[PDB]
């Protein structure tokens, strides 16, 4: 068989550790795990070792609750590990994951995994992305993952993470382009060290963040989407520069004040804008795509005026 | 009969009280929604006659909305649903205000089905399927051929633009089967979802059968999509997978199997990871993983303007591509692939 004997043992042991769920019926010990018959299993055809390097465990409908099996550590060539959509997957992210020294893409999402995001992830230097969104993880953000040199994005939305964003989160590499931690309980200020990032996408909405967020703006940035709605941010919006690439700006339900920046007129691709429920004042800049928007994009501010709103006096 | 609706004013009463509803073909007034979002469990709605819509020049307006559990929306012989597209088309599509989503299928669960609808002249995107599960859409004809020509507002360009047939997001176990789409953009576009099946489609005039563009959205995971036994003709692309530059996400287990192509203008097959604001940059990034993609018996002829194949993956973001029985031929521009190897199948 193409399948490596230890990989096969590890897969069947993982299946066992998950209670032998019927959804993994295709994992038959009598069949070659490298033939595409085994649901969610792919082997390395690029190096032609055919070691299992891509594992997808999704929607398994476990009959009882099970933790993440530590037998995952016996697939040492995993490059991609997706564990998602499993209500009866429970317990913390286990240190066995730290033995996957070739892991590039890691997803543990839409489960009941709990506990803290572990700092041992900082040891997996090959990591490109981490997605731990929509579980029940708690505690604070692990500061050490800022040292990961290949990391391009983190997706931590929808958990119970608290505390402040570490100052170390300004130290991600220039490869780091995506940061989403929305729907948590983050408090405090966005660190000034974020001046050192150049994010295509940032989503810190629905937290308890306070203060200035100007450090996420800049005409020099290559930024597509800025999502900061439903915080208690407060700063003078009229002073910020805007990336030429910006297509989405969502600042709804904060305490941002000042006038809208005239640079909004020069944004060719701005297709989504919501600055409603803030403390903005003055004439809406006339030009660009600003007049395409519904009045509800600008509603509930302090003293805004101008099309699409009634004209200024 | 409160369940037989002959004018818009009788719709709400029927939706509130009736499990079997008949719409007899009336005009929905401006700013008013054909609101089937409150359908009772196990309800059936049958379209009869010709349903029309007054002009509502509003980007945010959604003319038809559907939601419920174990519901059936269907059409009887001779029925027509006209979307008033001629009143909006201006050559520019989603870029003059036009309802962006004609039919929104939201939170529809429990083995629901939409069958045998005859739809013509819709403004921009047709079906937007979202937050749904165990949904079958079969036997539809979406005919926007009247938008192919220019009109009084589009200058030289086709009047209709961005007229996606079926957009799917944040849904699981959705089957699109035996539907005909004559339009000007994606026949089907999946930006997120799991266990999606797209079978026996006939797609003409548009941009093909597409995953993406993935990344930067609220949901950026596509897992398990099958495009099977379908035709793509007179379209910009045949099979297409796109991910957005700088984004993170996952496209896994997508199969294009038994796809027949005729007169494709740009790409027989197109897989690329460099999209920034609806245009290619030439610099793919590696935050979106693309793995277990199969092209099995994608065959036919593309136009001389086309490249049979185009693959532009980021560094290490692509894995497990399988090619079997393909025969995409006719392209006059040399194909270009950087994964699995530097050479294409054709
Ligand atoms: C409307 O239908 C919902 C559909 O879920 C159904 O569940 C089974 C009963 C079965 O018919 C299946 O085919 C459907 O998909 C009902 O919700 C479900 O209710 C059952 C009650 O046993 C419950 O076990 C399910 O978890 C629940 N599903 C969901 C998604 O909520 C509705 O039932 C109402 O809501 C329930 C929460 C409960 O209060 C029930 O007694 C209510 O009638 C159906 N509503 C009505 C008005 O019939
Ligand atoms: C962890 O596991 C639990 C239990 O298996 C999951 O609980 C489920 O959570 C969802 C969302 O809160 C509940 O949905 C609700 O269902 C009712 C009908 O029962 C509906 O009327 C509501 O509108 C809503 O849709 C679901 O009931 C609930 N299941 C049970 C048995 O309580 C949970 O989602 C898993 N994940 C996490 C992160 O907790
Ligand atoms: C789903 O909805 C359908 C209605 O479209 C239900 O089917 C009806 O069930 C009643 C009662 O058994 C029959 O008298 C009708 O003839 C059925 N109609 C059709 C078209 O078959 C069906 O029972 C529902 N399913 C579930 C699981 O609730």
């Amino acid at each position: 068989e193409l399948c490596n004997p230890q990989d096969k043992q590890a897969l069947l042991q993982i299946k066992k550790d998950l209670g032998n769920p019927t959804t993994l019926s295709s994992w038959l010990p009598t069949t070659d795990c490298c033939n595409r018959t085994w649901l969610g299993v792919l082997c390395d055809t690029d190096t032609q070792t055919y070691r299992v390097n891509n594992l997808d465990l999704s929607g398994l409908n476990l009959p009882k609750p099970y933790p993440i099996p530590s037998s995952l550590a016996n697939l040492p060539y995993l490059n991609f590990l997706y564990i998602g959509g499993i209500n009866n997957l429970v317990g913390p992210i286990p240190p066995a994951i730290a033995k996957l020294t070739q892991l590039h893409y890691l997803y543990i999402t839409h489960t009941n995994v709990s506990g803290a995001i572990p700092d041992f992830l900082s040891q997996i230097k090959t990591l490109v992305t981490l997605d731990f969104s929509y579980n029940a993880l708690s505690g604070t953000l692990p500061p050490s993952i800022s040292s990961l040199p290949n990391l391009v994005g983190i997706t931590f939305d929808g958990n119970r993470i608290s505390g402040a964003i570490p100052d170390s989160y300004g130290s991600f590499s220039k490869l780091f382009t995506s940061m989403t931690i929305s729907r948590n309980r983050l408090t405090g200020k966005i660190p000034p060290t974020f001046a050192n990032l150049n994010l295509a996408f940032v989503d810190l909405s629905r937290n308890m963040l306070e203060g200035d967020a100007s450090v996420l703006f800049g005409s020099d940035k290559n930024t597509q989407k800025i999502h900061l709605a439903k915080n208690s941010l407060a700063f003078d919006l009229g002073k910020v520069g805007l990336s030429k690439n910006l297509n989405g700006l969502d600042l709804r339900n904060n305490r941002i004040y000042g006038t809208l920046p005239q640079g909004l007129t020069q944004l060719k691709f701005l297709h989504s804008l919501d600055v409603s429920f803030n403390n903005l004042c003055g004439e809406i800049p006339q030009g660009g795509n600003l007049q395409r928007f519904d009045v509800s994009a600008y509603a509930n501010n302090k003293c805004l005026c101008g099309s699409p709103l009634p004209a200024c006096t | 009969d409160p369940c037989s609706v002959t004018e818009y004013s009788g719709l709400a009463t029927a939706v509130s009280s009736c499990k079997n509803i008949v719409l007899n073909g009336f005009q929905v007034p401006t700013g008013k929604q054909l609101d089937l979002s409150s359908l009772q469990n196990d309800s059936t709605v049958t379209f009869k006659g010709t349903t029309t819509f007054a002009t509502t020049a509003d980007n945010d307006f959604n003319p038809i909305v559907i939601s419920g559990s174990n519901i059936t929306i269907t059409g009887a012989s001779g029925h027509v649903i006209d979307g008033n597209g001629q009143a909006y088309w201006d050559g520019k599509g989603s870029n003059n205000q036009k309802p962006d989503h004609f039919i929104v299928v939201q939170k529809t669960t429990g083995n629901s089905k939409i069958t045998n609808l005859n739809i013509q002249n819709w403004p921009v995107h047709c079906f937007d399927i979202t937050g749904s599960s165990q949904l079958t859409i079969s036997g539809l004809i979406l005919d926007n051929r009247a938008g192919d020509k220019p009109n009084a507002k589009s200058g030289s360009l086709p009047a209709a633009h961005n007229t996606d047939g079926f957009d799917i997001s944040s849904s699981d176990h959705v089957t699109l089967d035996n539907n005909h789409v004559y339009n000007q953009d994606d026949c089907v576009a999946v930006t997120s979802g799991t266990n999606i099946v797209v079978s026996n489609m006939y797609c003409s005039g548009g941009h093909g059968l597409s995953i993406g563009s993935v990344g930067g959205k609220s949901d950026n995971v596509v897992d398990g999509v099958q495009f099977l036994s379908s035709q793509v003709v007179n379209s910009q692309n045949g099979c297409r997978i796109k991910s957005n530059s700088g984004a993170t996400g996952t496209i896994n287990n997508v199969t294009y199997q038994n796809i027949a192509l005729t007169n494709i203008s740009t790409y027989g097959v197109d897989v690329q990871q460099d999209y920034l604001n609806g245009g290619p940059t030439g610099k793919p990034t590696n935050g979106v993983k693309i793995s277990n993609i199969k092209f099995i018996k994608v065959t036919g002829t593309v136009a001389s303007s086309a490249q049979d194949w185009f693959i532009l993956c980021g560094d290490g973001s692509c894995s497990g591509f399988t090619f079997s029985g393909n025969a995409i031929t006719g392209g006059g521009k040399t194909s270009s692939c950087n994964y699995p190897t530097n050479t294409c199948p054709s």
